[PDB]
């Protein structure tokens, strides 16, 4: 709910912006495409890619210890 | 009201874009721009000039008989 420790994911629980989005990492030979997908309402779209987008800039700008630790915690477990 | 989400209903209609920065700003700007400036050009030279050129005409007349106007007249000096 609201509480996920994601950013992007607590501000679609709380608004109701999205029935499900996740990012994704699909990597070729040479080339790849990251990025992210999402199931949205009509009325949705245009929020939820701001704040996707946000999220982005964030990870590009401001990117702080704790949540790089927690990424490489989740990262590490998706791993095992 | 009038915002994106609700404006009306489209269906089955595909739309393919580019990025601003991967195609040019000015693809064919002559050689596919003038032939088109010429075809816009034909189809309403005959529709916009026309009335214009009356005015033209009418313009050149009334100056031209303004001037006559103010010029002498040698019967009205006869006798």
């Amino acid at each position: 709910g609201t509480h996920m420790s994601s950013t992007l994911a607590s501000v679609a629980a709380t608004r109701k912006l999205c029935q499900s989005f996740q990012t994704f990492n699909i990597c070729y030979a040479e080339t790849g495409l990251l990025g992210a997908h999402f199931v949205c309402d009509n009325m949705s779209i245009d929020d939820m890619m701001f704040f996707l987008q946000g999220q982005w800039m964030r990870l590009c700008t401001s990117a702080t210890e704790s949540e790089v630790v927690r990424g490489k915690n989740i990262l590490r477990n998706a791993l095992v | 009201g009038r915002e994106f989400g609700h404006l009306t209903r489209m269906r089955h209609v595909i739309t393919y874009s580019l990025s601003p920065f991967e195609q040019r700003a000015f693809p064919h700007y002559f050689t596919k721009g003038i032939p088109n400036v010429l075809r816009r050009t034909r189809a309403c030279i005959l529709r916009v000039a026309p009335p214009f050129v009356v005015f033209y005409l009418v313009y050149t007349w009334g100056t031209q008989e303004f001037e006559k106007s103010k010029r002498k007249n040698p019967a009205a000096y006869e006798n």
